[PDB]
């Protein structure tokens, strides 16, 4: 899911 | 010796007494002093038996190290090997960070190294504050601590104490007249750090001791920083300061409401509407000296909504989730400005949520806006272009259609970012060039993915020529990865890293269409790897010939009729036929191999070790060179 | 937790049938529900409605006991009766926090209706509404402190649904609206300051009522957010303006106005 990969940079 | 150093390190790891005494005595007392004054790379990390005794927390080992031996406390080491990965520590830093009060107590007692400057000029008071335990900080202050130091990050111990979840250290620091008004690297006065993770007690303590309100390097007051991070408690506390002003009060409330709309940890759309309405009613309450909103011109990314300067339209968009989300985006852009660090991430999150809902048009719009904002701010967008390649793969793997201007804009931004990535790599010699080079290679791979989507769509003449212009602009910069692969070596390479996300389906390398697009967009087909392999030495090593004949055939056709010299020798002096781990590749190349007497004569010159220097044309010296 | 709930319910039934004090039992039982809520577990409705019936019966019995008893026992009965009221509030918060069926919600509403029409009052005169909107309402240091937070926008709407006297007054005359306006966390908690003010106002709260010191709800507001939000929901009426002008100008309104209007000038 796209919204999950954004947590890497936050 | 290194073996005895490892032995005493292992003895100190378990905190033993007799083993450490036996392994650090009698035999070569000078080497014993060297061993107790030595640091070794254990487990891939630089550490000392004394500093690891300060890390492990075992008492008797460090008591008998500092008592039975005269070991210095200034030994080098790593301050933190996770999240910091920087060396130059001392025993005090590792004793304080681990959390042992007695160990650091008798470490400072046996040599006061409180003013310890590492490679990042950070004192062990940073470790004491980051640990959070009060006793170590109390003792280190009692050892005449110099509370004025700024790290490589240029943050005082107060700033890191406020940033962390520990308030006892902050209270102890402020109780002895610390510096709550001193500036950190950008603008922080420990208020911008207390109002970042949501520590209401630290903000209260700093406000009580008059930490003052001052904008940071981005023009963000601590109230505005707290509003940006969806910290309702800290905004409530900072809105009561006896000098806040109406304009700042309503902009903080509007920013809080907007921030609640587009976030992951704190996502509330009811709170979004309610805080926006509360700030609206606070604007329109008196009639006389009415406060009016500075509505920015409409932005195409957020639909076409020109803000909400009236309570009627705000009540109209109360029940609309998408309208409230884009309204939060517009309010965040207006309040923060389109140059802040934190103004782009909510746009990316809203785009990601739209993509997860199989909504791609406004996803591309929002992500393009965030990409433009981050490029105007000159920030690393090697992940944003990867997100574009992944969503474009999703718009292709799901049999949808991709607008050509979108791919053209992303390709132009990728070409630009590769250009500044080359500038960053070449400007910084060796300070952090490893991460810059890795970002550069990642950005080249994202460009190749974007070209792969560009080949799998339909474009008009103007759109196709614009895309080819961007590809030409990149390919005439000679973009080489760290191993020497040009932008076409990767397009014909089986071992080209494709991201494990949705690009793993659409983007497959080697690609017969990407190679032809690069070739007719002006790629040097005779480009040479640092290993020496040309663009043809790599495709003829392809390990799936019969399964992937159409790719293998069309690439070898494209290279040879695009000017590839099918006789080049790499630095191991091997022709593409010699470097062909496949019978089918040999057959195809021999079918396409055009013979010439210049090639045969150059092969005979090279193979017979004939000294050709200063006996042939200068342009032919290269020709013999790659034979 | 099912076995613990059943055993506690059986013990509570046994103690209640013997006519014994159960304020501590109800308090511990509500603590058990709060602890179970904090662990995010499915909550049964029948035990909630049974303990609500037990709590309203215990509060009635506590009122009966405090109606005539010795002075030290007066203090003990008042403390236990206020504790019973607080435990009923915690039980209502638990009931509205979990999901229940239609008939179970109807039974819960019936129990709350019975207690509301019983009209319980603390030492200061706080009804069930003046406590569900009071941030100074004490919460036990046990697990009840984790989920039972006051003011609560769901307890208040439940009490308004069950028909709490919205315009009821304390010993100081403070309505249920003179208490929520002086909330100390308006911006931090603009969901229980909004959903309560917009609930009390539409349930029939006079947003002009004066307490014993002649202070209207927007005059007893300690924060600017409540003043902004109350003035939005308040509606004008010539009976309010004329009564306010009568009170301000110190006009004799004794026996020159209807008997039902001498009360209106009493608080407007």
């Amino acid at each position: 899911k796209f919204a999950d990969h954004l947590h890497k940079f936050h | 010796m290194e073996g005895l150093a490892g032995y005493v390190y292992k003895a100190a790891s378990e905190g033993k007494v007799l083993t450490l005494a036996a392994l650090l005595l009698n035999r070569s007392e000078s080497d014993i002093r060297y061993l107790l004054g030595y640091v070794s790379q254990q487990g891939g990390q630089r550490s000392t038996p004394l500093i690891i005794a300060a890390r492990n927390g075992h008492a008797k080992v460090v008591r008998l190290l500092l008592e039975h031996y005269r070991v210095q406390t200034q030994q080098t080491g790593t301050v933190r090997f996770d999240g910091y990965v920087i060396d130059g520590a001392t025993a005090l830093w590792c004793a304080a960070g681990a959390g042992h009060f007695e160990v650091v107590k008798l470490l400072v007692s046996h040599g006061a190294n409180v003013n310890h400057t590492t490679v990042t000029n950070s004192t062990p008071l940073r470790a004491a504050c980051f640990d959070g335990r009060l006793d170590i900080v109390k003792y280190l202050v009692e050892n005449n601590a110099n509370i004025s130091i700024a790290n490589k990050y240029d943050n005082t111990c107060l700033m890191i104490a406020a940033y962390k979840g520990h308030t006892d250290v902050v209270r102890y620091l402020l109780e002895q007249r610390a510096d709550p008004n001193a500036k950190a690297h950008c603008g922080a006065t420990a208020l911008h750090f207390a109002a970042e993770a949501g520590h209401i007690d630290i903000v209260k303590e700093l406000i009580k001791w008059r930490a003052a309100i001052v904008v940071n390097g981005h023009g963000m007051t601590p109230l505005k920083v707290a509003a940006e991070s969806c910290k309702a408690d800290v905004v409530e506390l900072l809105l009561s300061h006896a000098d806040c002003d109406r304009r700042s009060r309503i902009e903080a409330l509007e920013l809080l409401g907007a921030s609640f709309a587009n976030d992951r940890e704190n996502y509330d759309i009811i709170k979004t509407y309610h805080y926006l309405y509360l700030a609206m009613l606070e604007r329109f309450q008196d009639g006389d000296n009415i406060l009016e909103k500075e509505v920015l011109p409409p932005i195409h990314a957020y639909g076409n909504r020109t803000e909400c300067r009236n309570p009627q339209e705000l009540e109209s968009i109360r029940q609309d989730r998408d309208a409230l989300h884009m309204e939060g985006l517009i309010v965040r852009e207006r309040i923060l400005g389109a140059d802040n660090i934190d103004v782009s991430h909510p746009i990316i999150y809203r785009g990601a949520v739209y993509a997860d809902n199989m909504e791609f048009e406004q996803c591309i719009k929002l992500w393009l806006h965030a990409l433009h904002l981050r490029q105007k701010g000159n920030r690393n967008t090697h992940k944003d272009l990867l997100r574009f390649a992944q969503v474009f793969s999703q718009m292709i793997h799901l049999n949808e259609t991709v607008k050509a201007p979108d791919i053209e804009c992303v390709l132009r931004c990728s070409v630009l970012e590769i250009e500044q990535s080359m500038n960053r790599v070449k400007n910084i010699s060796d300070a952090d060039v490893h991460n810059a080079m890795d970002n550069y290679e990642c950005n080249l791979y994202t460009f190749l993915y974007l070209v792969c989507i560009s080949t799998k769509t339909q474009c008009s003449e103007e759109d196709q020529c614009k895309i080819n212009k961007q590809i030409y602009n990149l390919i005439h910069l000679d973009p080489r990865t760290r191993e020497g692969f040009t932008l076409l070596h990767l397009a014909v390479n089986s071992n080209t890293p494709v991201d494990d996300f949705h690009t793993n389906d659409v983007c497959s390398f080697p690609n017969a269409l990407v190679t032809k697009l690069l070739l007719d967009c002006g790629a040097e087909v005779n480009a040479v790897d640092n290993e020496g392999n040309s663009a043809l030495h790599i495709i003829v090593q392809y390990n799936r010939p019969i399964s992937d004949f159409l790719t293998l055939h069309s690439i070898i056709i494209s290279l040879v009729e695009a000017g590839a010299h099918t006789d080049m020798t790499n630095k191991q002096n091997k022709t593409p036929l010699d470097k062909s781990t496949t019978g089918v590749s040999e057959i195809l190349l021999k079918t396409q191999m055009k013979m010439s007497l210049k090639c045969l004569a150059a092969r005979a010159v090279r193979a017979n070790d004939i000294n050709y220097q200063d006996q042939i044309p200068r342009t032919l010296e290269e020709f013999v060179g790659f034979h």
